[PDB]
RNA sequence: GAAUCUCUUUGCCUUUUGGCUUAGAUCAAGUGUAGUAUCUGUUCUGUAACAACUG
RNA sequence: GUAUGUAUUUAUUUUAGAACUAGUUACUAACAUUUUUUUUUUAAAAAAUAAUUAUAUAG
């Protein structure tokens, strides 16, 4: 229900740049058909050239000093149009060296394929949105929301479960002693044959090892407390 | 503030309910085995009890005729009472035992039942051909919690253990409607709002959803009261602008419907919770309460 | 409506036989089940 | 000098990224009908006092 | 479509709100079957060509 897009190269808006910028946050630069499907109309390709020709941070756009405007006339004097060189030589994005060349030695119309958009500035938007910008941030905040697997988020859900199968399973047991049948609280089973249950026994009991002092009266006391709360939350209920 | 109480039923009262129209007689079937009217009006006395089953009362209903009402009991066993003579009109006895009983408005003769091993059992009085099972349905997995008929008589609802509510049209055994999400939990409670709009159910997390009852049923929400122990009734005003409910700790809760504020707060003598909450529809500003203390409070 | 597997019987060409030969009958019922199949609301609410 | 309450920098970090390989690999152009999700728009806003009994 | 997992108790253990309304997106679903070669003008003109399909797919 949307006809194909088969090229995908366009203009570069703040939407797109904003939704790259978001993505290589959290999937990370190495990822780049990744970060291009959560942008449609762009290409994975065109995702890596806007981030390492114009979104990076560590791209040197400011005016050209003094010393490297003559250095920059020296090297394209030696290096005969080798801009990729010239550009790793000054540390500067190459098209900003090319057009700052220009205008050196100087001192698009409608219809057309702009093969440097990827290089060039960005267009801010209307002020509502169109419609298929709030469908692409929509998905984008879906996307970028999710950081579980299958197994993981079908755990939640079967803790949820299985928390309002217990309530469930209380409630009943609860009505039977309004009516005066105590139907006791039949256990989970042993997936296995000696799987352990954890009220019979204290289960690898480890002793204090006793030491020089003497602890009669104190064991007597626990005792007694220990006694005497167990008779409460009979009676009373916690 | 509560007014004045009724002699109910030792050892707890398990349904009342108020009659649908008029409502100058209430009853209550109880934990002690038990069925008892009582006139809301002139004497406030029993003015006609009778025993009912063996073991205690799950549950009680209207055809909306009124000269029958349901019962259902924990001894696996449903029974029609004339509420006039005393008389009974059908006998039933079912496989596991009954969580919950409906009457059709249309007809007084369709009703529906729905017992703990997940299934719907749709009866008639009329029809004896299979003991009168015109239809079962199917689709729930698991004990089913209540189920709540529409005022327009032609689709109802069933909530269920297994977290998920279901939409039937009358006689087809196709859910037409799937209520579920991730999140949800199940309801022991469905009640439709006067004004036809929504119906709302009691979920067991401690809060009151509303969905519509017009189609693509979607889903406000009321908190403030703690009801994840029990399963507790909930009613509307006569003119559906406030909701009731009880809670697990012997207070009533009224909200207004049209704002979802919670109005006022007002506690009960007993120290047992309540959970059966019925409004009365003509005369205004007046509920009754009652729960697992036996007493029947006439709240204002 | 039904809650058991069953054969059940209908005349489709309701009374048509007594007034209406056969074969104009079937080209009748041909008309009312295409409209039916076609637009399937419209139809309905002809009928009705 | 010393205690009680309360706020700043300073320590502590206390829900504070738990393997491997060929970045493990490939590719996101199908119609109807149906389910689920969300998103736009409109209108309306009985109480008190006095006389009498205390059962 | 498999794998794999989950559900199925009776033989009784002593006492800020209210209402109305319709389509746009994604995702899922073993659920479902209106020809070929051109030409020409700005709808019409030309030319052409031939006893009838699968129940089969899995990590």
């Amino acid at each position: 229900p949307p006809v194909p897009i088969y090229v995908k190269g366009g203009v570069w808006t703040n939407v797109e740049d904003q939704i790259l910028k978001a993505a290589v946050q959290k999937y990370g630069t190495h990822q780049w058909s990744k970060v291009a499907s959560l942008l449609q109309k762009k290409t994975a390709r065109q995702s890596e050239l806007r981030w390492n020709e114009y979104l990076n941070p560590k791209l040197n756009f400011t005016e050209f000093s003094k010393e490297e405007d003559a250095q920059l006339l020296d090297l394209a004097r030696e290096l005969p149009n080798q801009w990729r060189t010239i550009a790793d030589m000054m540390a500067r994005p190459a098209q900003v060296c090319v057009e700052r060349y220009n205008r050196l030695l100087e001192s698009l119309k409608a219809g057309d394929i702009n093969p440097n958009a990827e290089t060039q500035m960005a267009r801010p938007d209307n002020g509502d949105l169109e419609d298929e910008e709030k469908e692409m941030l929509a998905e984008a905040r879906a996307r970028l929301l999710n950081t579980q697997g299958k197994k993981a988020t079908r755990k939640i859900r079967e803790r949820m479960l299985e928390e309002s199968k217990r309530i469930a399973e209380l409630q009943k047991r609860r009505e039977l002693k309004q009516a005066g049948i105590n139907v006791a609280i039949k256990k989970p089973k042993k997936k296995y044959g000696t799987d352990i249950d954890y009220n019979e026994d204290i289960v690898y009991e480890q002793a204090p090892m006793p030491g020089i002092y003497d602890t009669s009266t104190e064991d007597r006391q626990i005792k007694k407390k220990f006694e005497q709360f167990e008779r409460k939350v009979n009676r009373k209920g916690l | 503030k509560v007014i004045r109480n009724y002699p109910g039923h030792p050892e707890g009262t398990t349904a009342l309910k108020f009659l649908p129209k008029t409502g100058h007689l209430i009853l209550s079937g109880g934990n002690d085995h038990t069925i008892k009217i009582w006139d809301f009006y002139h004497d406030y006395e029993c003015l006609r009890d009778f025993q009912g089953h063996n073991k205690p009362i799950k549950a009680l209903r209207f055809t909306e005729d009124c000269q029958s009402f349901l019962s259902s009991s924990f001894d696996r066993s449903v029974k029609i009472w004339d509420t006039e003579t005393g008389k009974v009109k059908t006998r039933l006895h079912l496989n596991s035992t009954p969580a919950d009983v409906e009457s059709r408005p249309t007809n007084p003769h369709e009703f529906i039942v729905g017992l703990s091993n997940s299934k719907i059992l749709h009866y008639d009085d009329r029809v004896s051909e299979n003991q009168g099972l015109v239809q079962t349905y199917d689709h729930h997995l698991s004990s089913i919690l209540a189920l709540k008929y529409f005022p327009d008589g032609s689709k109802f609802i069933s909530s269920s253990e297994d977290k998920t509510v279901r939409i039937w049209e009358n006689q087809i055994n196709v859910p037409i409607k799937q209520i579920s999400d991730t999140a949800q939990h199940s309801m022991p409670f469905l009640n439709v709002h006067p004004s036809q709009n929504y119906f709302c159910a009691q979920s067991m997390d401690n809060r009151i959803y509303s969905f519509s009852l017009k189609p693509k049923y979607k889903r406000k929400i009321f908190k403030g009261h703690s009801s994840a122990g029990y399963g507790i009734s909930l009613a509307f005003s006569g003119d559906g602008r406030y909701i009731c409910s009880g809670d697990s700790k012997s207070r009533l809760f009224t909200w207004d419907w049209n704002t979802s504020r919670l109005l006022n707060n007002i506690k009960i003598p007993g120290n047992k919770p309540i959970t059966q909450v019925d409004w009365h529809p003509q005369e205004t500003s007046k509920v009754i309460c009652s729960g697992a203390a036996g007493k029947i409070y006439v709240c204002d | 409506k039904a809650t058991e597997p069953q054969m059940v019987l209908f005349n489709i060409y309701d009374d048509w036989l007594d007034r209406i030969s056969s074969y104009t009958a079937f080209s009748r019922l041909t008309l009312l089940l295409r409209a039916l199949k076609t637009n399937e609301e419209s139809a309905k609410m002809i009928l009705l």
